[PDB]
């Protein structure tokens, strides 16, 4: 909802849920220095 | 240019 | 989306259609934070100077959408606005500061492969993300150009700018509720929102908990894709107070 949101809030069905990765995802965490 | 919706939202 | 991509099915679960009833046309973007609760951008609602005030009757609400002009069938659901709240010191008159409002769906939505909520920041989120150069992601069903139209919800990552760049960029008046986005020219890389992309969001991915989180709901700027311009973006963490206030008043 808020506090970070909802729960299972921001994993998504059709990639997280099932770790899958979208096509320019990794952009993103190669900027935020590169991910986890 | 919007195809038409189910009326049962109008 | 200027100079953007078409979603991937699934990518973005969270994104709504801000859809007029009368005549048939989407008003803007929007994201689901909750099965009941949908963020946009105040002025996707309020904006006398254009004689905009979308009453909850005007509107009805898309998710699950892909596809920008067809009613997708058996994928997305439809909803009917059951209250709007605009932030109370909404700026309308000079520069949208505090460009955000909250609509809450006449009934539960449905979580889905194609509907599922984006998570709201905390302090310590926003710290450890919006960092100048940090890339985030937009989307909408917007213009693909300043001056064609998708036919597929549209994407692109863009580069969080320095807040003096972003006050170098305009001669209006940025606030600590904004943040600018996009690449400069030296860095030889395109894309911005565009018209019908308000309301849309901001996120980025924690690379702590790998969650979803709406960074950013698309506010303004000046043309799409010009040179030495940026895109503002409301601040989310910046309003959540607003946000836990009228969720926990009246809400989900
Ligand atoms: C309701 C409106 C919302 C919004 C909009 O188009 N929002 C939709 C688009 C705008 C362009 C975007 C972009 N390139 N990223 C993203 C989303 N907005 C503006 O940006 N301007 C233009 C703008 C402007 C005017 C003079 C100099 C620079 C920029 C502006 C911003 C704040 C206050 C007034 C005018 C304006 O007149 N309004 C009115
Ligand atoms: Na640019």
């Amino acid at each position: 909802t808020f506090g970070s949101g909802e729960a299972d809030c921001g994993l998504r069905p059709l990639f997280e849920k099932k770790s899958l990765e979208d096509k320019t995802e990794r952009e993103l965490l190669e900027s935020y220095i590169d991910g986890r | 240019d919007f195809e038409e919706i189910p009326g049962e939202y109008l | 989306i200027v100079e953007g991509s078409d979603a991937e099915i699934g990518m973005s679960p969270w994104q709504v259609m801000l859809f007029r009833k009368s005549p048939q046309e989407l008003l803007c973007g929007a994201s689901l934070i909750s099965d009941r609760w949908v963020l946009t951008a105040a002025h996707c609602l309020l904006y006398p100077p254009w004689d905009k005030n979308f009453t909850e009757n005007d509107l009805l609400v898309r998710i699950g959408k892909h596809s920008r002009t067809r009613y997708e069938r058996n994928i997305e659901k439809i909803s009917m606005l059951e209250k709007i709240y605009i932030h109370p010191r909404y700026n309308w008159r000079e520069n949208l500061d505090r460009d955000i409002a909250l609509m809450k769906l006449k009934k539960p939505v449905a979580f889905s492969d194609y509907i599922h909520p984006v998570c709201l920041p905390d302090r310590e989120t926003a710290a450890s993300l919006l960092q100048a150069g940090y890339k985030g992601r937009v989307t909408g069903w917007g213009n693909l150009k300043e001056t064609g139209q998708p036919s597929v919800l549209q994407v692109v990552n863009l580069p969080i700018v320095e807040r003096p760049v972003c006050k170098d960029s305009t001669r209006i008046r940025i606030t600590d509720n904004m943040f600018c986005a996009g690449y400069k020219p030296d860095e030889g890389k395109r894309g911005d929102a565009c018209e019908g992309d308000s309301g849309g969001p901001f996120v980025m991915k924690s690379p702590f908990n790998n969650r979803w989180y709406q960074m950013g709901i698309v506010s303004w700027g000046e043309g799409c894709d010009r040179d030495g311009k940026y895109g503002f973006y409301t601040h989310v963490f910046r309003l959540k107070k607003w946000i836990q206030k009228v969720i926990d008043q009246f809400g989900e």
